[PDB]
């Protein structure tokens, strides 16, 4: 499902992040051997980790917030959340002609517009494949014409099937909630809900 | 005691600041025992030359305490590797290798201004001994935590000679085992299990099986099949109490469900010790004349000073 | 105090741990079974 | 006991052979101890656990106790003794020993040593010779009168199997009805001496009658070998077989657990039928090492037939001292074929070691991250094994099963390390062969895994097969066998597993020993 | 938990803790080496 | 350490927290008065 | 002494010991054997040379005996058991007359 924010819900100003925290959480097995030399070994997957805050929600707008939060809560389902700094659409143009070559792995990836985007995907923006819902983050851009070299931080979860269509706009982390075992609103005398705040973490 | 260099003693009482450095040298676990391959490492920061041989660094990251009591006990030492090296630990998870009987050897070494080791034991003018002794047991230990920072350690397991103390090593009276006897292709052949090479072709203890049952006919219905334990008295101290002590002591066990009592025994100084019998046979046209041979003690005995014939010597008190 | 119910949460390793000092000697748990 | 001792020998007045000579040589015992512990004969006067009664599954020699013992009246030298061997509904008794004597013979070697009938060795015959006069292999008769005279003395049996609903014997009802009983007219007592009422239910015996003489002027101590309780052998289909005896251990085991008589009362609801069949049949495999020809002594190691296989992989002669405790004489059934009780996912399960071509398939991903690795290649590897067992080509002896590996000693760079084996319930000396090299080829793999896998996987069980492949390490598909299993409620499995190889379940190439049994043909007086 | 590796480190404070409750009666731990 | 006088102060505990775990099996620590 | 080869070899090693005191020791590399001794020219270690602490732990009980009563297979007899006890007059003057025995063989 989608968190509401004032771009699908526009009626409601009071929501939006405040100030929206991206962290990088990739566990690695570090050593730090006697001669100096530092070894680290990475085997658990990585996973964004967003922390978002809100400004003074007023009780309707946080009676949607809930009222959402506790449907995921119920349905059980995930989360689904859109950072606005990472929406500036760089890249038009409909991606579904858009081929990426079957067996890939690791951080490289090589697709063939075939002539279709306009735009440069500049590094440091989002990344996301069609089928897997893992969220990429580009480092480094190279083209050669119509074909693209994109490298990506994380590595590929799932080598290319010929068949995943790059998504360079409207990208969804799949998130689950980390607050919802006890998570308290307070309503002020001055009539607004203070201090709310998620600590999201992307599942899978 | 183990006597230190003079000038070792004088450097150990002036300078505070000690570089130490421990050299391991263990024996590569290999699938067979062919050759005689070392790996060679060191705690020190930089790799160590000894003896011309370059202790490499960057593995070693722990060694545990070496304790000794004056109770005969397993030498127990545990020095870790870093276990992301890759390149030990399939030396560890290798399949189809055993590391039975490998050695290791530690050495204490000091470090000078100059870089150098400064001699300390007097015999061969270099480093101490820490330990020296067996490869016994092995562990890697993988913690991968989903968040933060995982670890490994490989830890490699020491003792010293005793370390399977539930370990009977002994000529059992028997071909099958004197020899080494085992199948090959379809026959019982000696092989290299033996104690000895020269035990291959040794058919002693040949009729071993008979012995006891072609004997039995020739005594009394009592003591049929019986033998006087080796050991009478064997030591009184705090793991047992003193009746049952002087219970525990036996004097004649049946052999026919003893298989303790077809050992060969070893006496050191004047003592003495029943005899197992390893083949009995009667004469042809003298059947009243029999043949039994005993096996008394191991090993090269300086002779037999007596012979109970039942209870009474034949040279008389 | 209240470690009598830790200890009784986690006594396979108290086994062990005693097991590990009886084993520096010849001594071992195992030999119960017999009496 | 108190009677019968008048007409026995100053020594072995009051005793009595102990029922189960070898037990088992565990990490519970050392050599020196284990086989100094081992007793022949025991005092009847203070030990009230040799007054119990035992219970034989297949061919195996028990002592038999006495429980009545009288003479007659106008005859004193004729005294009539009764012996209860073993529990439940027998096969029969295959022979008996009048002294340490079978009344047939070995062999050749032991016929022309005193009058005996039949032969044991590779013609297999029975008790039941005596009776018909033929040459039989099959067990007595329930109430079967049988005559012995080997010139000594008339020694009569009227052998007696368990039966639920057994009646009273006539020979001594008769015998009581007229004031026959000596002791009957000394004390006063009248036809109640012995009745109907002396039923002796679930119980085997025999009645031997001794005509004491010039020449057995002692009663020589009894012993007998019997076939052992009928067990139930349930089949795939649903039909329900007991009518024989079963050489099986894990039929041997479910007849000893759900039994109200002797053992736990566990009913058989409690009891999943398909995976007890399912792991039968990996005890009843055939095993191709050796040649039923190579076996003489076909009849008294628990086959029936020759022509037939009985060639199975693990094959026990068990007898259980019911003077033992219920869990230990549980844990004494296994241990000898492998096995596992299992109490959880509710019902009991058997389980034994076995090989699989469809091992469920673990990557390290799947677990929750950590992973202990321990292999203690000391006090657990070694490279040759010594065994011992009770073997009826011997007079029920010990015998001592050794043999080397060139291979693991090449290994291991030539050290001499022996491991000490002991089968109480294996009297084939080609499958204590087998199980002991089977047990050497198992201690070259001490290495073992632990890790905790989620929810899903529910159903793991111990002694499963286990494919790990952790690509950190050079492990494609590595064969495990679960060992430790552990259920939480919160949805999480923690599982220790035993790495094990394909070579552990090959049978390796023996020869026969079928030319080196040792009959005990002393203790009797040889003729002119 | 990690309690395991901690008594594998301090086993002979387990064995001589374990004896010295066995001692307030006549048992003790040294009557191992019989069996 | 300091664990030692700490142990020897629940002594008890230790007995208990070990024999709780050997009687899983058949095994108990009241089996020593014999030897 | 007769060593029943049929015990491991552990306890024959550790049965030959404690028959003469001795500690096979593997301190420093080698096998060391030692025995119990009196020296005139002992190590001399004070306390201040230490680390600070010191645990003095004297059980008398349990280890304090007055007198002793040993056996063993004498040749003088058919190597039957022989008993050797004897007293001493000046530990029962100490220990106020308390009668402990030791027992040995």
């Amino acid at each position: 499902m989608r968190l509401p924010d004032p771009y699908t819900n526009p009626e409601y100003p009071g929501l939006g992040f405040e100030s929206v925290n991206l962290v990088d959480n990739d566990p690695m097995i570090r050593d730090e051997l006697p001669n100096g030399k530092v070894k680290e070994v990475k085997i658990s997957a990585q996973y964004w980790g967003i922390n978002i805050s809100y400004p003074e929600l007023f009780p309707d707008e946080y009676a949607f917030l809930d009222s959402r939060l506790l449907e995921y809560k119920r349905t059980g389902d995930y989360l689904d959340v859109l950072l606005p700094q990472y929406e500036a659409f760089r890249v038009r143009g409909d991606t579904k002609s858009v081929t990426i070559p079957a067996g890939q792995k690791g951080s490289q990836i090589i697709l063939n517009t075939n002539g279709t985007l306009t735009g440069q995907p500049k590094a440091g923006d989002l990344f996301k494949l069609s089928t897997h819902p893992k969220v990429y983050k580009i480092t480094n851009f190279s083209s050669s014409g119509n074909v693209w070299n994109i490298s990506l931080y994380p590595d590929l979860f799932i080598t290319t099937t010929g068949s995943e269509k790059p998504v360079f706009n409207g990208i969804l982390f799949r998130t689950k909630l980390m607050n919802g075992d006890s998570f308290g609103s307070t309503l002020n005398n001055n009539g607004t809900y203070s201090g709310i705040s998620l600590s999201l973490r992307e599942s899978l | 005691m183990k006597k230190i260099l003079d000038s070792a003693k004088n450097y150990l009482n002036t300078h505070d600041k000690l570089k130490t450095a421990c050299l391991i040298a263990l024996e590569l676990p290999s699938s067979s025992g062919s050759a005689a391959t070392y790996i060679y490492l060191t705690d020190y920061f930089r790799d160590v030359t000894y003896n011309g041989i370059l202790y490499r660094s960057g593995k070693v990251k722990s060694i545990s305490s070496h304790k000794q009591n004056r109770q005969l006990s397993i030498g127990s030492l545990s020095f870790t590797i870093t276990g992301t090296a890759e390149d030990e630990v399939l030396k560890l998870v290798q399949n189809g290798v055993s590391f039975l009987d490998r050695g290791i050897t530690i050495h204490q070494a000091i470090i000078n201004e100059e870089g150098n080791i400064l001699p300390v034991d007097p015999d061969t003018d270099g480093p101490l001994l820490f330990f020296r002794g067996r490869i016994t047991g092995g562990g890697i230990k993988d913690n991968v935590n989903t968040s933060g920072i995982g670890t490994s350690v490989i830890t490699w397991n020491c003792s010293n000679q005793f370390y399977d103390f539930d370990r009977v090593n002994g000529r059992y009276t028997d071909d099958a085992s004197h020899r080494g006897l085992e199948v090959v292709n379809g026959t019982l052949q000696p092989s290299n299990g033996a104690k000895r090479p020269e035990y291959q072709e040794d058919y002693g203890f040949f009729h071993s099986n008979k012995s006891t049952t072609i004997l039995a006919k020739y005594q009394v219905k009592e003591e049929r099949y019986k033998l006087q334990s080796k050991k009478k008295l064997f030591g009184l101290s705090r793991s047992y109490s003193l009746k049952k002590y002087y219970e525990t002591v036996t004097k004649e066990v049946d052999l026919d469900f003893n298989l303790a009592a077809k050992f060969i025994p070893v006496v050191y100084g004047v003592q003495k010790i029943p005899g197992i019998p390893i083949f009995a046979d009667t004469e042809l046209n003298n059947p009243n004349i029999v043949y039994v041979v005993y096996a008394f003690a191991e090993g090269e005995i300086d002779g037999f000073l007596d012979f109970y014939i039942g209870d009474s010597p034949m040279i008389c008190f | 105090a209240s470690f009598r119910d830790f200890a009784s949460n986690n006594s396979t390793a108290f086994r062990d741990a005693v097991e590990l000092a009886l084993n520096e000697n010849g001594t071992t748990l195992k030999s119960l079974g017999n009496s | 006991t108190t009677i019968l001792a008048k007409y026995q020998v100053k020594e072995e007045r009051y005793k009595l052979q102990s029922k189960k000579k070898l037990f088992g040589l565990s990490r519970s015992y050392s050599l020196k101890k284990y086989y100094e512990t081992v007793t022949k004969e025991v005092d009847l006067d203070f030990n009230l656990a040799a007054k119990f009664i035992p219970v034989v599954y297949g061919v195996q020699k028990i002592p038999g106790i006495p429980i009545f013992a009288d003479t007659e009246l106008n005859n004193p030298n004729i005294v009539y003794v009764v012996y209860a061997f073993a529990e439940g509904e027998i096969d029969g008794f295959l022979d008996f020993y009048i002294g340490d004597s079978p009344m047939i013979c070995f062999d050749e070697t032991d016929s022309d040593t005193r009058t005996c009938f039949g032969r044991k060795k590779i013609v297999g015959d029975t008790m039941h010779r005596l009776a018909a006069g033929t040459s039989t292999s099959q067990p007595s008769v329930h109430g079967q009168e049988y005559k012995y005279n080997d010139g000594n003395g008339d020694i009569r049996i009227w052998t007696f199997h368990g039966k639920p609903d057994q009646t009273a014997a006539q020979v001594l009802v008769d015998i009581a009805k007229k004031k026959g009983f000596y002791l009957q007219n000394q004390n006063g007592n009248g036809p109640e001496y012995w009745d109907s009422r002396y039923k002796l239910l679930d119980t085997a015996y025999a009645i031997v009658r001794f005509t004491i003489n010039e020449n057995r002027t002692e009663i020589p101590e009894i012993s007998a070998e019997v076939q052992g309780k009928k067990v139930k052998v349930y089949n795939s289909d649903g039909t329900i077989k007991a009518d024989k005896t079963s050489l099986n251990g894990i039929w041997q085991l479910m007849d000893y657990l759900t039994s109200d008589r002797y053992g736990a009362d566990i009913t058989l609801d409690q009891f999943p039928l398909q995976k007890v069949i399912s792991e039968a049949k990996i005890l009843d495999i055939i095993d191709e090492s050796y040649q039923t020809s190579w076996q003489p002594y076909w009849r008294y190691v628990g086959w029936n037939d020759p022509l037939s296989e009985n060639r199975q992989i693990v094959q026990l002669n068990t007898i259980l001292d019911t003077s033992e405790s219920v869990f230990k004489n549980v844990q004494g059934i296994l241990e000898s074929f492998g096995g596992a009780i299992n109490n959880l996912s509710g019902e009991y399960r058997i389980t034994v070691e076995k090989y699989s071509t469809n091992p469920l398939r673990i990557n390290f991903l799947d677990t929750y991250g950590d992973l202990d690795l321990s292999d203690t290649t000391g006090r657990n590897k070694f490279n040759s094994v010594q065994a011992s067992l009770v073997d009826p080509a011997l007079s029920w002896k010990t015998n001592s099963i050794t043999f080397y590996n060139s291979k693991f000693k090449e290994q291991d760079k030539g050290l001499d390390k022996k491991l000490q084996l002991s089968f109480a319930n294996i009297t084939n000396y080609y499958t204590a062969r087998s199980y002991a090299d089977r047990e050497l080829k198992k201690s070259r793999y001490s290495r073992t895994l632990s890790f905790s896998v989620p929810y899903k996987f529910i159903g793991i069980e111990p002694n499963d097969p286990i494919a790990f492949t952790y690509e950190r390490y050079g492990w494609k598909d590595k064969f495990f066998l679960v060992d430790e299993v552990e259920n939480t409620r919160d949805g999480k499995i923690n599982l220790v597993l035993q790495e094990y190889g394909e070579d552990v379940f090959i049978n390796s190439e023996q020869v026969d020993n079928s030319g080196n049994d040792i009959p005990d043909i002393s203790n009797n007086v040889l003729p002119p």
